[PDB]
């Protein structure tokens, strides 16, 4: 099915008036590949993948320099923006950047992005059309004129359409075994005595790639979400994905309740019973 | 493979 | 400024056995500004050495991480992780629960 490539960047302006921190992390899908931490001491882009770490040092000599000029345009960023909402150089202030592209099954571009928050919110992003920009303030107008001005959209796009989808086929084949799985999850049910009166079932799905997924409650085959609780999917550390949901139910009643899990890995969704 | 150009806010 | 508090899930990457080594998780997301303090604990006492993961957000700008060590639980340990924000009065403390 379909596949991503992401960049993300985080700039940290720190309180006072000493150096800000700057991250940037890659990914394709939801495995990141490289990093590059001013809190971690990098000089380098490195590599988290072993499909990434075979690139030559032409690759990590590009992408170093590459990585180096985005950290100083966020260093100008973090000025710039005190000067557009009139800020003092006391506070912390955050910039967040992401681009990147979407691919189908059969590989071909479906979509691009590039946009930015300042301090939690909308900054400015690239509209779907990558012709125009949504500004999301006053002061976001500014940058959307100058770079209305200065066409920087024709650029982005040019990236975004071509390059940014040459790459990502070039990972998807290096890194195949790793990138084109599909992790089904495993799954399994828990019941835990509330009171006399009450349960908790507790429907799990573990060890699942890629972190997409559906797990919902029905009662009697009709949907279910009074008494119900999700918890947000989460890593386990080993680059697969755990979730949960639950629902409380009365004492007796427990067969009247099944979880259904949707996952691109299932061959089919599964429907899951409590089993005395 | 990250962008070749830089662009400011 | 938008400002949100951390969500908070402590678990283990494997299902827990005792003296199996495994690795303690606690994930925090949908956090804003992203400098959090995140301590693992045994028996209410830091872990000294503890990884992260890379500083990474959502399509909502909320950022994400990971703390993790390796261990090997047994019956009678106890294991939680503690977490500090600007958005919290104090740390909050969130005990690792097998089956949670």
């Amino acid at each position: 099915g379909s596949h991503s490539m992401r960049y993300f960047f985080t700039s940290v302006s720190r309180p006072g008036r000493g150096e800000p921190r700057f991250i940037a992390v890659g990914y394709v899908d939801d495995t990141q590949f490289v990093r590059f931490d001013s809190d971690a001491a990098s000089q380098r882009m490195e590599p988290r993948a072993p499909w990434i770490e075979q690139e030559g040092p032409e690759y990590w000599d590009g992408e170093t320099r590459k990585v180096k000029a985005h950290s100083q345009t966020h260093r100008v960023d973090l000025g710039t923006l005190r000067g557009y909402y009139n800020q003092s150089e006391a506070g912390s202030h955050t910039v967040q950047r992401m681009y990147g592209c979407d691919v189908g099954s059969d590989w071909r571009f479906l979509r691009g992005y590039h946009q930015y928050a300042y301090d939690g919110k909308d900054y400015i992003a690239l509209k779907e059309d990558l012709r125009s920009w949504t500004a999301a303030d006053m002061a976001a107008q500014t940058t959307k004129h100058k770079w209305e001005a200065a066409h920087v959209a024709e650029q982005l796009r040019a990236y975004l359409e071509g390059t940014c989808v040459e790459w990502l086929r070039r990972y998807l084949e290096n890194g195949k075994e790793t990138l084109q799985r599909t992790d089904a999850p495993k799954t399994h049910m828990t019941h835990h005595a509330v009171s006399d009166h009450e349960a908790t079932l507790r429907c799990w799905a573990l060890s699942f790639y890629p972190a997409e997924i559906t797990l919902t409650w029905q009662r009697d085959g009709e949907d279910q979400t009074q008494d119900t609780e999700l918890v947000e999917t989460r890593p386990a550390g080993d680059g697969t994905f755990q979730k949960w949901a639950a629902v409380v139910v009365p004492s007796g009643q427990e067969q009247r309740y099944t979880c259904h899990v949707q996952h691109e890995g299932l061959p089919k969704p599964l429907t899951l019973r409590w089993e005395p | 493979y990250l962008q070749l150009r830089t662009f400011l806010l | 400024m938008i400002q949100r508090t951390p969500k908070i899930q402590v678990y283990s990457r494997h299902p827990a056995e005792n003296g199996k080594s495994n690795f303690l998780n606690c994930y925090v997301s949908g956090f804003h500004p992203s400098d959090i303090e995140v301590d693992l604990l045994k028996n209410g006492e830091r872990i000294e050495k503890v990884e992260h993961s890379d500083l990474s957000f959502s399509k909502d700008w909320s950022f994400y991480l990971l703390y993790y060590t390796e261990f090997t639980p047994t019956e009678k340990d106890e294991y939680a992780c503690r977490v500090n924000h600007v958005t919290l009065s104090q740390p909050k403390i969130v005990k690792w629960d097998r089956d949670m």
